[PDB]
């Protein structure tokens, strides 16, 4: 049992017996690789083996298992360079990744290009082949370029798998050529480009990424197959029922679509129309609030903890940061936070506002092991709860905040006791919340 | 033939190495 990071100075994270969920998991992951709890959201857990994703809630118990730590929630065009597309931003009181995460999804990208988890789009034209192949030896010089350039400083192991074993089918002199063409590339790249352009590593990793959403099919997209699919409104009943046949696509900017299996995609639903999510066995049930609703087949129990968990992801990140669709999938965190009334890693800004409107408690923009009460620190130790300072924990927040209650908190030349929390309410904008 | 295959076209810049730029400009004497 080991977690497994695209990063390559981190080294895996071995697990011992007992039992564990997927979210702390992800806390230890993100602590690991840096990710702030801001970002945190955007990771899960993904066994390339059985190519599904674990839910936020999904208990891990220790055997030999690799999971990856991937990021999972994405938004084409979050880095605003296609001047065409949709722009996505954070609200403020902000673009959507912070370094760390930039980094790590550079890493990742890197990987699913490689491995050909990104497969490389279709050629058009035998003209457009090759020019995928050239864009391809850009992406290495990019790659190449990046890593020079970060320790302050062969093609063939920053292409996909599959144009290496199509290249290396052709006859000597041709391999020279294509050596020699990305010689050529990666020194004029170096020499001019980044000096002239001066080109960043930010903006490299950007345009690679970039890149990775026009050069690659389906980029940060989800896509079920099935073969029982149900949509059904007031207006229409479209029951599909024939090897599967049909599509159901989940994307952050389109949200839920679906197709017959090769058709242009048929809009379903975007995530803050969604009431709730009910699972049955293999059987996913979507509901709008016009009652207009989705119900698909899916190969296993598990494939419909992926899906929902997925959508539950989006809705969280689109819609309402502290609610979940589907109990089956439901993150303890999300659950324990509604249940002590406590807010995600907020900017200060909105906590202060609310109180102007109407203390509030939120989770740290900084590290995992504190909550915010508003500016005082309040330590979360290993299931334990404590204000920073004192001695004295509790076995729950609640029981910190009954025993805080009754004390006379004192700052300098002042005196005051905690009255009442402005709990979160039902889809407020926040800075946790992607504007599309 | 060896050389009969689109990579013996003439070199070009990928898109992807390019990273535009505003390069306005003034003529001062």
């Amino acid at each position: 049992v080991e977690v497994i990071f695209y990063l390559s100075d981190r080294e895996p994270l071995r697990l011992g017996s007992g039992e564990y969920t997927a979210e702390e998991l992800c806390i230890r992951a993100a602590q690991a690789c840096r990710i702030s709890p801001l970002c945190h959201n955007l990771f899960a857990l993904y066994d390339e083996n059985t190519k599904l994703w674990y839910a936020p809630n999904r208990t891990i118990t220790v055997m030999s298992l690799r999971l990856h730590y991937r990021m999972r929630f994405y938004f084409t065009n979050w880095h605003g360079t296609n001047d065409n597309e949709q722009s996505v931003w954070r609200h403020s009181p902000t673009p959507l990744l912070d370094a760390s995460s930039l980094e790590y999804l550079f890493a990742q990208g890197q990987y699913d290009l490689v491995k050909c988890l990104a497969p490389i789009r279709d050629p058009k034209t035998e003209q457009d082949g090759h020019d995928i192949e050239n864009e391809c030896l850009g992406m290495a010089v990019l790659a190449i370029s990046h890593y020079a350039m970060m320790k302050k400083m062969s093609y063939k192991r920053y292409i996909p798998e599959t144009l290496n074993k199509s290249i290396r089918q052709r006859n000597l002199l041709t391999r020279m050529r294509i050596n020699n063409v990305f010689k050529d590339f990666l020194k004029e790249f170096n020499n001019k480009t980044i000096c002239d352009s001066s080109v960043s590593t930010h903006d490299l990793k950007v345009k690679y990424l970039a890149t990775l959403e026009t050069l690659t099919k389906h980029y940060g997209a989800e896509i079920f197959e099935t073969s029982m699919l149900l949509i059904s409104s007031e207006n229409e009943m479209n029951w599909f029922h024939s090897v599967l046949y049909y599509e159901v696509m989940v994307t952050g900017n389109l949200g839920i679509q679906w197709r017959h299996k090769p058709e242009e995609w048929n809009n379903f639903s975007f995530f803050p129309e969604i009431t709730h999510i009910v699972i049955k066995e293999s059987v996913v049930s979507i509901n709008k609030q016009d009652n207009k609703k989705m119900e698909l087949k899916l190969s296993s129990h598990e494939e419909a903890l992926s899906f929902v968990s997925l959508v539950d992801g989006y809705f969280r990140l689109t819609a309402d940061a502290h609610h979940y669709l589907c109990t089956d999938v439901a993150p303890p965190l999300i659950v324990h936070n509604i249940q002590n009334g406590c807010h995600g890693p907020i900017c200060t800004e909105y906590a202060i506002n609310k109180l102007r409107q109407e203390y509030v408690l939120r989770w740290s923009c900084t590290d995992f092991d504190n909550i915010l009460m508003t500016n005082f620190q309040i330590e979360v130790q290993k299931g334990r709860y404590s204000l920073h300072g004192s001695d004295r924990s509790f076995p729950s927040l609640g029981d910190l905040m009954s025993h805080l209650k009754k004390q006379i908190l004192r700052t300098d030349n002042i005196s005051f006791m905690l009255k009442r929390c402005c709990q979160p309410k039902p889809r407020e904008i926040s800075n946790l919340l992607v504007a599309t | 033939t060896l050389m009969g295959n689109p990579w013996f076209q003439r070199k070009k810049l990928p898109s992807v190495l390019l990273f535009k730029k505003p390069s306005p400009f003034i003529f001062i004497s």
